[PDB]
């Protein structure tokens, strides 16, 4: 906290100097921020052990500037294919060429791209590789699924707590609840059921007391983290059905109808990394994935959210109030918004968007760093639903 | 001659006088057509219309200059150390300045290696000891600019408010910056000046924004322009999270001036101002515009 | 069949309807005294005022309708509309346990 | 062109060498009386000189010692007058002063490397920060506890909840190998707290002094790197009772090739090592903290830290 | 003077000056138009 | 002329003075117009900004070098000889070595042949026995290279440490080698040397890369160049599987160099280091930078 | 302006006369989109004709009777002349959801 | 693997039939050796004859089938197929009430 | 005289007269053939 | 020099070299990268 009375005494008494002085530091922030935008990408592959244990294994670092083409999207709730092009004299390419003949290899390949010194990070499965000839110039064209694909292989069985071909009942799965203990709920019972239904089930898997310590998780490559049923902050509830459905198709209205994220992350124990907030999280191995839901919009939230604003007055706090039955929900604007800003707001260094005050808007005009492609508005259409059937 | 003066002032910080009064002293002198040069290069757009075309706006393109000097010495030692002088006084990622000099003044363009330069003739180099290289550099920002006007308005009340002289004498719009202390509460103006880009020209005629409340120790740089984040702390805290998508929209068009006003609460020390006014212009020299 | 009429003086929608009965003919060996009778199926009426490609308000005819001809993006948006309404009309149909 | 105006010309300086106008140069009918000047200043308009032709009947010279024209820099801009008897001043020429030379660049420039740093922490915020990079038990081993219940400012420790030992890397290097840390600690609890200097990357290798406080094992250690959590006790240990707010200034002399550690204002060392098989140099020159208790409370942990290149 | 420069050119047709951008968004709009309204709602 | 000496090595070992002292003595002497010879040609990225288009980087292009040489002698048959003991000189799979010689050195350049050459005039070439053969040869490295200083440092002791004197002279960065014996913990220098370009560049200036611990017998050569694998065993065992997401990701920036440190532990038998360090130059010719 | 203006409804209609009104093409907006071609921005707009709200125009099983409480028969069938039958059907429908 | 046998003096349909094993292989480092064995599973005998652009009668080879690099629209007619034949056994297995 | 005129045109491909229609309908009709017997008659 | 000729040939942009097969198959890539993960394993 260097105060303007400091810094001029600092300078001796020139106004000049200090402000040279202020606009330095303020020239020096602003160059980490362009290095931090700039600053290459780390892709790294990594394999199966093996022998058949547990843990990643390091299998090499393709170079950004040794790529051909390079293409990763992050999509929301929805699995992504990333695409990494290389030459077939690199060593990684000549790798997994090899691979498919290896019998020494396990056949599945992970692959970690890292933003932001892995602040940012693409982590998924290999999906196949293509040798592709340009002009007789050949080159390898490697497709991977994101960490999401996990959740279209993941099924809720009717009970999931039970063997499969014995008996099944009832009919169909049902678990209601606040949405995102629900959701994690659902997830954590069918990794449980998939890795072997070992151990009994507790009332509520994220009460973490209910846990034995002495229990081993350090078999699991997947893991959910969310809190328990009670304390659980999500306002709203979700009714969750299932009969061999897959994971991702029960949970998808629910995540569309209360804007939550799905949020998938591999923990490189071998970079340090840790994670904590989940049944086993200490003994977790290199390379485990974990998922968690997040309310990022914070529609649903108490104190609302911004919905809308014009260039000159920055967003409008508006807040959802439902009507009868709670099917219908409308936009009812604070007046007087005194919502206080986020801690992390203050804090030096932080750069991120928190659920409760978003902040960026992006302008366009004649001088705009971004390009627009297209902007879309369209109605609503029906003003009636049906749905039903047999009762 | 002696009424245009154009130098280089490299990346390493050597200094060659390419024309005008003492051109040539350090052995580089520059040959004719130098081409994008003088106006920054702009393309008007276009909308079908009921006549014909409608004009859509305009857009500045970047500078791409391509210019010839000749390197020359009487001995082809020497001129081999004037060539690598002069290939040292470039770059690609860093730019070096290119400055005329008239009875308007000084003006500077920030210019690049957009590609490798073309040395030397058809023959060794050596032989002649006076050769040509051609270069390809560009301008990422294509106005001529000046240094710009500075001015400081420091208080020790709690609560205060002054007045900015301000006016535009170039020929194209700038984007004004601003360095506020803290703790304070400032409230900056953002006129529209007239301009129109918005449909609300006379609307914002005298818009003020608030910025957020600043913190102790959280000195604040404001810039407008569009290059670069508007609000960002020395300390490191996100400033701009806290400012619920308000902006500094307007840049002061040319031929407008006017005594914004700067207002300050809230603040116990008592804070300082610094308000930093750039003189863009489009052209190496031009008469000033009223 | 698909026809273009450029300065033709068949007028569409007032000559001919969509869903009325026309004969065409094609200039092909063989085939040249045949008329083809359908019943006219599409027209469309397109313009383009653009500066590098301008078109004047321009009719085009499909006569007749066939699934063979039908391009597969087509084929592929009836497919799943039907499909879509015959899953619904099954899960409407099912019987509970 | 209707009033006579300056012509814009150039002067050439060089360094070692006399800043000279030829007479043959400035020609013209000078009566006598007349008196020529040549003022020089800066992009600001401060005069930085001012010298005095040798007006003759039809030359002016000038002459002037280097150690003179020694401050003027390249891109000052001169202007010359002629005052003619009972006239105002009239100039002639105007333009800038251009220096042929050798030029020197590493001279006026400072490399990053070659300056001395000082970094300074507080934990007032109640966050860690992005200066502080978790080491030994990697990310999220770090923790800011209040110390509410006492007239106290928050301390910097390991995150209680998941570990009772961590390790802390300052995000930056240092520039020298002579250090000096000052940390105001407090005495919560039994703990152990190392402050270490000289350490690699990984902090593989490193020197420190550990103040230990218990029961009764309150002393302090010089200590060796064994890694972030591990380390070797190097020498006798010395008694001291650390209270709370009590400030430790760590200095490592790298000519004396000596750590020690000083308590508040003795001007005499509490501990002092000298000649540990540490690497030295360029590599080694991180700096950092470290804590170890048995229970999960706070034992001794730094408040106030500062960090400067030197001794 | 038309005959044999860009005035034939033109006759020829997108053999000088055109683009791919444009073309294959064309298409994919004019197919968009013919299958959008008959695609289900679910 | 005696102030540049160019000279040709081919894929068979024959030496060639195409021009300066001695040229023309093996029969083949060079054409004036040679294109692509002397600068390194890069080319500069740009991305659409707010006056135009904005830098984003630059990407260096292999040279394609055409150039012109001239195989001459008195008789018909000899000319033969020297034709054909030309072409012989060269290779499209494997390179040959074309060499400039100045004040400021001698530099080589590994090129091929990019296509094939194009000899003779319209008539049969015996006529004349003097024919023209035009090169179309391609450098995919396209710095002009002096030959890299090697270090060596072999020590008994089972803990060592030294410190690698190291200094890039070159216009552009450079990637050191590294050859280890086994068995041993290695610890090698990956410092930043202020370049930025992972967001690390004062957080990694002393930076530390632990290799895993070698055992007997694998012996590894740790090349830091892109094109290469960083780690390689000798004897083909994956060394790079034991090293835990981790790599040397920083070359030798131009201007730059202190003395590194290396340190071995754990060598029951001591242990040898070989330091690489490439001497790359974007020119055939140039004074020394700093 | 339309999508921020809250006094306007967000359905328009669009009437394309051909031939003085003998020949029209009318249809809901079904949406728009901001499009730029080198920097030059223009609307393009996409209607659906208004033979798309019999896709949103569905008969229940008894379109004469509340649809929650009971629908009876399992199918409604309708027979008779062609256009008859189809031209009730539908206004059988409007009725329903009038 | 997908391979264009141009001049070389493999037979198609001779030497190799539709749904026989052969193996192939790819001049990529690491791979040169290795020999891909794959049951033929389609090839297709093509010409063109106009005077613009002019191929003779040419044999183009698919060894084995893979669901992941078949193209979007195969995948897409494959799945359509498979879920109109499911629709309409479910449709015919649904019990009446 | 084949060399660096319209002969090495032909060589570089489709620079000079060569329409998109063309090829766009000719790749349709590839997909087409490819995916029209498989797709279902319903 | 550099203006009237390929250099502005360049910003032109695809009127000389360029191919209709590459850019298809591009289009193509970028269609599957979209939609591959989102279609059924059936």
């Amino acid at each position: 906290a260097n105060n303007w009375t400091d810094i001029l005494a600092a300078s001796d008494g020139d106004e000049w100097a200090a402000f040279k002085t202020i606009e330095a530091q303020a020239d020096e922030v602003r160059a980490g921020h362009q290095a931090l935008r700039r600053a290459k990408p780390l892709i790294r592959l990594w394999m199966n052990n093996p022998d058949g244990s547990e843990g990643l294994v390091y299998v090499g670092r393709v170079d950004y500037d040794d790529t051909i083409r390079g293409s990763f999207p992050f999509k929301n709730n929805t699995p992504s294919q990333g695409v990494l092009e290389l030459r077939d004299d690199n060593y990684l390419a000549v790798w997994l060429k090899q691979l498919p003949n290896n019998p020494e290899l396990k056949k599945n390949v992970v692959i970690t791209v890292d933003f932001y010194g892995g602040k940012k990070r693409w982590s998924g499965l290999l999906d196949k590789w293509t040798i592709k000839s340009k002009e007789h110039v050949k080159y390898l064209e490697v497709t991977f699924n994101d960490d999401l694909t996990m959740l279209q292989y993941l099924l809720c069985p009717p009970n999931p707590a039970l063997p499969i071909p014995v008996l099944q009942f009832p009919r169909i799965f049902g678990i209601a609840g606040p949405a995102k203990w629900a959701i994690s709920t659902l997830i954590f019972i069918n990794l449980f059921r998939v890795q072997g239904n070992l151990w009994t089930l507790p009332d509520d898997p994220f009460n973490l007391e209910s846990w034995d310590d002495i229990l081993d998780w350090s078999d699991w490559q997947c893991f959910v983290k969310s809190n328990s049923f009670l304390l659980d902050d999500s306002s709203v509830w979700t009714f969750l059905s299932s009969r061999m459905n897959p994971v991702d198709s029960i949970i998808a209205d629910a995540l569309d109808d209360a804007q939550l994220t799905i949020t998938y992350r591999r923990v490189l124990t071998d970079d340090g990394e840790t994670a904590e907030g989940f049944p086993g999280a200490h003994g977790i191995k290199n390379g485990a994935l974990v998922f968690e839901i997040v309310d990022n919009s914070n529609a649903t939230a108490l104190e609302g959210t911004f919905f809308s604003g014009t260039i000159v007055d920055g967003f409008a706090r508006s807040v959802l109030l439902y009507g009868g039955g709670f099917v219908e929900d409308t936009l009812s604007v604070v007046s007087d918004d005194q919502t206080l800003q986020p801690d992390e707001y203050y804090q030096s260094g932080w750069l991120a968007t928190m659920a409760k005050m978003p902040w960026l808007v992006v302008r366009d005009n004649e001088w705009t760093p971004i390009e627009s492609s297209d902007l879309s508005w369209g109605p609503a259409k029906n003003v009636s639903v049906i749905v039903g059937g047999d009762n | 001659t002696d009424f245009l003066k154009i130098e280089l002032i490299g990346r390493d910080g050597s200094h060659w006088v390419l024309s005008g009064p003492g051109m040539g002293q350090q052995g580089v002198t520059l040959n004719p057509n130098l081409q994008q040069f003088y106006d920054a290069p702009v393309k008007t757009l276009y909308v079908p219309g009921p006549f014909g075309e409608e004009y859509a706006g305009k857009r500045v393109q970047r500078r791409e200059i391509v210019f010839s000097v000749q390197a020359y010495d009487e001995d082809p030692d020497t001129w081999s150390t004037v060539d690598s002088l002069w290939r040292w006084a470039w770059d690609y990622d860093e730019e070096s300045e290119l400055r005329v000099s008239t009875s308007d003044g000084t003006r500077f363009l920030k210019v690049r290696l957009m590609e490798e330069p073309k040395p030397y003739y058809e023959k060794d180099p050596h032989i002649t000891a006076d050769n040509p290289i051609v270069m390809t550099v560009t301008a990422t920002f294509p106005y001529w600019q000046d240094e710009p006007e500075e001015l400081i308005w420091t208080t020790l009340s709690t609560e205060d408010m002054t007045r900015f002289p301000v006016r535009n004498d170039g020929d194209v719009p700038v984007w004004l910056k601003w360095t506020l202390t803290a703790p304070g509460l400032w409230i900056l103006p953002d006129f529209s000046w007239g301009n129109d880009m918005y449909s609300r020209g006379r609307e914002d005629l005298g818009r003020t924004v608030a910025m957020p409340e600043l913190v102790a120790g959280e000195h604040v740089s404001v810039d407008s322009d569009p290059r670069v984040q508007t609000l960002i702390a020395v300390n490191g805290m996100p400033t701009q999270n806290r400012w619920k998508g308000n902006d500094l929209l307007y840049p002061l068009m040319p031929g407008k001036g006017a005594e914004i006003p700067v207002q300050l609460k809230n603040a116990p020390e008592g804070g300082a101002c610094k308000l930093t006014r750039p003189r863009w212009y489009s052209r190496p020299w031009s008469r000033p515009g009223v | 069949h698909l026809m273009a009429l450029h300065d033709s003086w068949i007028i569409p929608g007032l000559h001919i309807d969509i869903g009325q009965r026309m004969g065409s003919t094609v200039n092909s060996k063989g085939v040249e005294n045949i008329v083809w009778v359908n019943q006219l199926e599409e027209m469309t009426a397109a313009w383009d005022n653009s500066a590098g490609q301008t078109m004047p308000l321009s009719w085009v005819l499909k006569a007749g309708k066939s699934d063979r001809a039908m391009s597969i993006g087509e084929r592929v948006a009836r497919l799943a509309k039907k499909m879509s309404e015959a899953l619904n009309n099954v899960g409407v149909h099912i019987v509970q346990s | 062109m209707l009033s006579t105006g300056p012509i814009m010309e150039t002067l050439t300086l060089t360094v070692g060498s006399a800043f000279e106008i030829p007479g043959w140069k400035l020609r013209g009918e000078y009566p006598a009386g007349t008196t020529s000047h040549l003022v020089f200043t800066d992009a600001a308009g401060g005069t930085l000189g001012e010298f005095e032709g040798t007006v003759s009947a039809k030359e002016i010279h000038y002459l002037q010692a280097p150690d003179d024209v020694k401050n003027i820099p390249h891109g000052a801009n001169f202007q010359l007058f002629v005052t003619y008897p009972s006239m105002q001043p009239q100039c002639l020429y105007f333009g800038t002063a251009i220096r042929k030379e050798p030029r020197y660049p590493l001279s006026t420039v400072v490399s990053p490397e070659d300056s001395a740093v000082q970094y300074k922490a507080n934990f007032v915020g109640q966050y860690i920060g992005p200066m502080w990079k978790p080491m030994g038990n990697g990310w999220g081993s770090l923790g800011i506890h209040t110390h509410a219940l006492i007239s106290e400012a928050p301390s910097m420790g390991p995150n209680y909840s998941l570990f009772s030992s961590a390790a802390a890397r300052w995000l930056w290097s240092m520039n020298m190998d002579s250090v000096t840390i000052v940390v105001r600690v407090l005495n919560v609890g039994a703990g152990k707290f190392n402050v270490i200097v000289c350490a690699d990357y990984q902090m593989q290798t490193y020197l420190g002094i550990q103040f230990e406080t218990g029961i009764s094992n309150n002393k302090v250690h010089v200590i060796t790197g064994d890694g972030p959590l591990n380390w070797g006790y190097q020498g006798d240990a010395v008694n001291n009772t650390t209270a709370n707010g009590d400030v430790y200034t760590i200095k490592y002399n790298d000519l004396l090739d000596t750590i020690s550690c000083y308590k508040g204002t003795s001007l005499t060392p509490l501990i002092e090592a000298s000649g540990l098989d540490v690497p030295h140099g360029e590599g080694f020159r991180y700096t950092g903290l470290a804590w170890n208790t048995a229970l999960l409370s706070p034992g001794v942990e730094p408040t106030a830290w500062e960090a400067k290149d030197g001794v | 003077s038309s005959g044999g420069g860009p005035a034939v050119v033109n006759n020829y047709g997108d053999i000088h000056t055109a683009n791919y951008d444009e073309f294959y968004k064309g298409q994919q709009r004019r197919e968009a138009q013919q299958q959008a309204p008959i695609l289900p709602v679910r």
